[PDB]
């Protein structure tokens, strides 16, 4: 009913195109800015768009095949290989953008509040360690159910695999949902807190590019919460209320599609919706 | 440049002994180090190699698992911890330096050596002894089981001269290049698996044993040895 | 009185030289070389990219074996590269980080560098200790060292910002010959293939031909409108090319004592930092401030190709002695190796 | 008397440059054209070598 | 890859390790280019804070490297310094126009389009005495000073003569007018009034360097 092939195809199509454009722009921009400084923001932003590109590609491709297979998971995934792979990708595709945004907020909070310390003490090695440390931490959490002998179960829509949310019994079963929501909300909270300190300091310092950055911070804070709060709270709701929660299939499916747009809008909120970027895109289309 | 070895002596079979090589007069940390032993009335045999910075270590099959090679760059000392010593381990152990870059000369310097007493590509030197006279040109031939000419154009063949009672001395590296401090009369030529060393206007100092060593791949294997005698 | 009379004679001599050049300017290189076929489009791909410098690269110089090269960067590092395998053979830390030029000895035993410290330091690459050490510090220039070139292991010619060039005896550390006559800072010098003459370019928009053994200026070439930043001899030594801030390259002839051809385009407005010739001299390669490197048909003044692979100003370029490849440095701290494909 | 000494030096230098033998430009132009034609075959940048003969594959 | 090629490539990577370690140590200090005329007195500013003269001073555990070179060509070497310390003598009205033209060449340099200048209008004690004496008039050299009035938004220091404040604001405005004439925010001038006994020059550089680096980050975060 509410689910269809075209809904995931359109999100996959638009999400891939948005991230591909941001990667190309980040390629040229990084070369220009790596000469001036270490360009730590451009490194993290490149990882965020690259990670989101694989999330839209890996998870989007599986869903189209599932829809084309009439959702017959028993007939085509009897060994449960696809669902476990599907579950791992879904956790990584969502936990990594949230953790990267949290680190991207802390990095630019130091870069604004203590620009000298961010330049003389923080090195290019540390930025790549944080970029790799976040991705490794997201893989560790994604592989945690596998190492805990658990598995990812097929969701109610029968078109995506994720944590076990229906009829949770064991304390470890609810632990994974709580951990994912706790990490998702903690990353959301630090992202809001650090983007606020950056915005508050800039306005006090301002009173050239301060208003452009402040508008950017507001777009980051609003999009990251309007999209991820409906899904992260729902997982925390199920993890505590269990099956007694009023978490219907339509409620969680809709919360998933909103959280999908966070990775779709990240190329725009971070890269594309910028005054310098938009000017180049205008001339490129004319040429 | 100096390399002094110590710690050798008479040991019982199955025991352990520690060899120390004190390096002075050069940048020790920049040179890869080798241990090469020579059994009494026998040829040279490569034992172990520790690279610059200790990042790469190689051992011979006859000593792998029993010998431990280590270096102390701040103290400029090279160590060789030997365990489970056999009667076959009785030899003179030489501390050898080698630096590797484009156009370098590995095995340029050899240590004095220490005496230890216990109570694959094949290099062929068929002619063990050659009667020679001063002022007469002498040619020494070498053979290899595998073609030493690599795809990068280099032919990794090395020539060493061991005068009686002294450490071996590098003459030719990579089959054609004359080492620094070596008289121009020595010349090396070869192609594929056959090589020749020519000694024009032989003198008294040219008397010694000549070994051909390959450096195409590990382990590093020497020849039997060709002796020039008056 | 006497000074007024003398300065009028100098003006007459300038007219005498100027009239003589017009007398022998019977034809133009464009008219002579109009018949020959064009070289077509010169397509060179980046075969290698040399990474490892952490600041702007000021100068590079190929070795005579066409495989080793030395680059100088303002991070205080003189790095010797193996261009075939991109390996770093040596890393020489400099006492002063403001290095502006680098030289590779034709024997390969030494490298030289110098910058704002007014010292041309000589480094010995072949030591028994296994490390590169400073062998000689050539002091005596009162300005920044802008270029230096080896003649042998004991002779090196350096151009300075004090408007003087010098020939040094490395063994004694003293300058055998001092070259004077430039009114502006000398920015470059090019040794002739026989190493008996060398041209120098200065900020006074003039190129002077010097005799190394004699020690005096033989010819003076003008025509540029701003500072000359790069000078390069023709392969046979009977001509040379210059690059200046007026966005033009000029081919000067030694025997004819006058400019033969100008290499300029309307789209090009940026200064020229480096110039070099191919092995046959048919192609002129010039580095510009628009981050590109243009390949010119030296005989027809046509832009044969573009080497656009750098993200900052192309500070230097060089062609190997065998002419197989061209290396371009830039302020983006990257060196690229270029050559064509069949 | 620094200026008067410099004026003599400049005049003396200009005399030497005016007394050199200057050949015709067409003669000098042909020499460059002849050299480029003679060495055209041995110019890897002008005439790209086969990939087997390129040290920078 | 042969046995010696591998050992050579291992040597290269060890060299790569020491290259990157030296770059990290290089970035732990901020590089300052010191400029000024013969009468500027920039040496006294250096000594109080403490052919190339280099000085190192520390402010809040931050190390500054200041280069005093003793120029359109060699100025390109300092293409990536944090700031240029341009020191002028404001008391010398005769040589003020020399400083203004000197400042304009540095500001409009093609290779200094992104370098911010920390202007030190040195010798304010001499400037105050010169205005009080009245022997020399700024209007003699600058005709527009007669019609120049101190803005109502000015904040002169307590116990400062209005004649001194009017002179200081006009001298400062001449340099700032050059700075705002071109650049479009790529670099900013930071004028300050110092004397021969002031001990806050080092801290003024530290506070101005923070804004220079902060503006550098804002371009990276925005001009993607
Ligand atoms: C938990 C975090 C999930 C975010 C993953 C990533 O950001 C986006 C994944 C999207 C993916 C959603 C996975 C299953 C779709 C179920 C909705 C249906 O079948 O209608 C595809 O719709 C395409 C892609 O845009």
């Amino acid at each position: 009913n509410r689910l269809s092939v075209f809904f995931s195809v359109i999100f996959m199509t638009v999400g891939i195109l948005s991230n591909s454009l941001a990667i190309a722009i980040l390629m040229k921009a990084y070369q220009r800015f790596r000469q001036k400084s270490k360009a730590s923001f451009l490194l993290l932003a490149s990882g965020l768009v690259i990670t989101d590109f694989f999330g839209h590609l890996i998870n989007g491709a599986i869903a189209v095949f599932v829809y084309a297979s009439d959702k017959e998971w028993i007939r085509f995934d009897q060994s449960n290989v696809l669902c476990s792979i599907f579950g791992i990708c879904m956790v990584f595709s969502g936990l990594c953008p949230l953790l990267l945004g949290s680190v991207m907020a802390i990095e630019r909070c130091i870069g604004v509040t203590k620009p000298i310390f961010h330049s003389t003490k923080i090195t290019s090695k540390h930025v790549k360690m944080m970029l790799s440390g976040v991705c490794l931490f997201a893989v560790f959490i994604a592989l945690l159910p596998i190492l805990g002998h658990r598995d990812y179960k097929i969701q109610a829509s029968r078109t995506w695999c994720f944590y076990n949310t229906e009829d949770i019994k064991d304390w470890e079963d609810r632990f994974y949902l709580l951990l994912f929501s706790f990490l998702g909300l903690l990353a959301l909270g630090v992202s809001l807190l650090c983007n606020a300190i950056t915005g508050i300091t800039l306005l006090r310092v301002k009173f050239s590019h301060h208003l452009e950055m402040v508008i950017q911070l507001l777009a980051i804070m609003c999009v990251s919460c309007i999209c991820w709060s409906p899904f992260l709270v729902t997982m925390a709701n199920i993890g505590i209320n269990g099956n007694h929660s009023l978490e219907t299939c339509e409620t969680t499916l809709f919360a998933l599609r909103m959280a999908t747009w966070n990775q779709i809008l990240d190329p725009w909120v971070y890269i594309l919706l910028r005054k310098a970027v938009l000017k180049n895109l205008y001339k490129l289309a004319s040429q | 440049v100096q390399l002094v070895e110590s710690g050798g002596g008479l040991v019982q079979p199955g025991g352990s002994r520690k060899l120390s090589c004190s390096a002075s007069g050069f940048a020790f940390s920049s040179f890869g180090m080798h241990w090469v032993r020579q059994a009494p009335e026998k040829g040279l045999e490569w034992v172990a190699y520790i690279s610059s910075g200790s990042g790469t270590i190689y051992y011979a099959d006859t000593v792998k698992g029993r010998f431990t090679i280590s270096r102390d760059d701040p103290k400029n000392t090279l160590f060789l911890q030997m365990t489970s010593l056999r009667s076959e381990d009785t030899a003179m152990y030489y501390c050898v330096r080698s630096i590797y870059y484009y156009g370098s000369s590995p095995f340029d310097f050899w240590g004095q050596g220490t005496t230890l007493t216990v109570s694959d590509i094949v290099m062929t030197q068929a002619t063990s002894s050659v009667p020679v006279t001063p002022g007469e040109s002498v040619s020494i031939s070498c053979r290899s089981s595998k073609s030493l000419l690599h795809s990068n154009g280099n032919t990794y063949l090395y020539w060493f001269l061991q005068r009686p009672g002294q450490s071996p001395q590098l003459l030719i590296y990579r089959m054609s290049n004359l080492a620094s401090g070596v008289p121009d009369r020595f010349s090396g030529s070869g192609s594929g698996t056959a090589f020749t060393l020519t000694i024009s206007r032989l003198e008294a100092e040219d008397v010694g044993v000549y070994y051909c060593m390959q450096h195409l791949e590990y382990p590093l294997t020497f020849g039997a040895g060709t002796k020039l005698e008056l | 009185s006497e000074l007024d009379q003398l300065r009028q004679e100098a003006e007459q001599l300038k007219n005498q030289i100027r009239d003589a050049r017009k007398a022998c300017a019977d034809a133009t290189l464009s008219q002579i070389t109009n018949n020959i076929d064009p070289v077509g489009r010169i397509q060179m791909r980046t075969r290698r990219t040399l990474r490892g410098h952490l600041a702007k690269i000021y100068a590079m110089h190929w070795g005579t074996d066409s495989r080793l090269l030395v680059s100088a960067s303002q991070d205080g590092k003189l790095i010797i590269w193996d261009s075939y395998t991109t390996n770093k053979v040596h890393a020489i830390p400099l006492r002063s980080s403001w290095v502006m030029t680098c030289a590779y000895a034709p024997s390969g035993n030494y490298v030289a560098c110098g910058g704002l410290d007014n010292i041309c330091s000589i480094y010995n690459l072949k030591t028994r200790e296994g490390n590169v050490r400073v062998s000689r510090e050539l002091a005596g220039h009162t300005g920044y060292l802008s270029c230096c070139r080896f003649l042998d292991d004991n002779q090196i010619v350096t151009s300075s910002g004090d408007t003087t060039c010098a020939l040094w005896d490395i063994e004694t550390g003293q300058q055998t010959t001092t070259f004077t006559g430039h009114t502006g800072d000398v920015m470059s010098l090019s040794l002739a293939p026989d190493t008996r003459l060398f041209v120098s370019g200065a900020c006074d928009a003039s190129a002077k031909l010097w005799d190394v053994r004699e020690g005096m200026c033989r010819q003076t070439f003008t025509g540029h409108e701003s500072d000359i930043n790069a000078i390069c001899f023709f392969p046979n030594g009977n001509a040379f090319a210059t690059g200046s801030d007026d966005a033009t390259c000029r081919l000067f002839d030694l025997r004819a004592d006058q400019e033969l051809m100008t290499y300029s385009h309307d789209n090009i407005i940026c200064g020229i930092t480096s110039v070099s010739f191919s092995k046959s001299g048919r192609l002129l390669l010039a580095g510009y401030d628009d981050f590109n490197c243009n390949v010119w048909d030296a005989l027809k003044a046509d832009r044969a190709g573009v080497l656009a692979g750098h993200d900052n100003r192309v500070s230097c370029l060089g062609v190997t002695d065998d002419g197989m490849a061209v290396a371009t440095g830039s302020w983006d701290s990257f060196l690229k190796i270029w050559n064509g494909s069949s | 008397t620094a200026s008067i000494a410099q004026a003599r030096k400049l005049v003396e230098q200009l005399k030497m440059e005016a007394n050199i033998d200057r050949i015709k430009v067409s003669k000098a132009a042909a020499d460059l054209m002849a050299y480029c034609e003679a060495h055209a075959k041995e110019d890897p940048l002008l005439t790209p070598v086969p990939a087997s003969e390129n040290p920078f594959r | 890859v042969s046995a010696e090629d591998k050992a050579a490539a291992e040597r290269s990577k060890m060299i790569d390790k020491n290259l990157r370690e030296d770059g990290e140590k290089a970035r732990r200090t901020l590089r300052l280019l010191l400029l000024g005329a013969d009468n500027s007195g920039k040496s006294t500013i250096v000594k109080q804070m403490r052919g190339i003269f280099e000085t190192k001073f520390q402010v809040d555990k931050v190390n500054f490297h200041m280069f005093d070179v003793g120029r359109r060509k060699w100025i390109q070497c300092f293409n990536d310094v944090t700031a240029i310390i341009f020191v002028v003598d404001s008391s010398d009205y005769n040589r003020l126009q020399e400083a203004l033209n000197d400042f304009k060449s540095i500001w409009n340099n093609r290779w200094l389009r992104t370098i911010s200048v920390i202007l030190f209008l040195n010798k304010q004690d001499l400037l105050a005495e010169k205005v009080l004496a009245g022997k020399s008039k700024i209007e003699d050299y600058f005709p527009e000073f007669a019609r120049y009035t101190t803005p109502e938004d000015a904040t002169p220091e307590p116990g400062e003569d209005p004649r001194v404040t009017r002179a200081k604001y006009f001298i400062r405005k001449e340099f700032v007018d050059i700075s705002t004439a071109s650049g479009d925010g790529r670099h900013i001038c930071y004028p300050h009034f110092t004397c021969a006994v002031d001990t806050e020059n080092a801290r003024r550089i530290f506070n101005d360097c923070k804004d220079i680096i902060l503006q550098m980050n804002l371009r990276e975060y925005n001009l993607v």
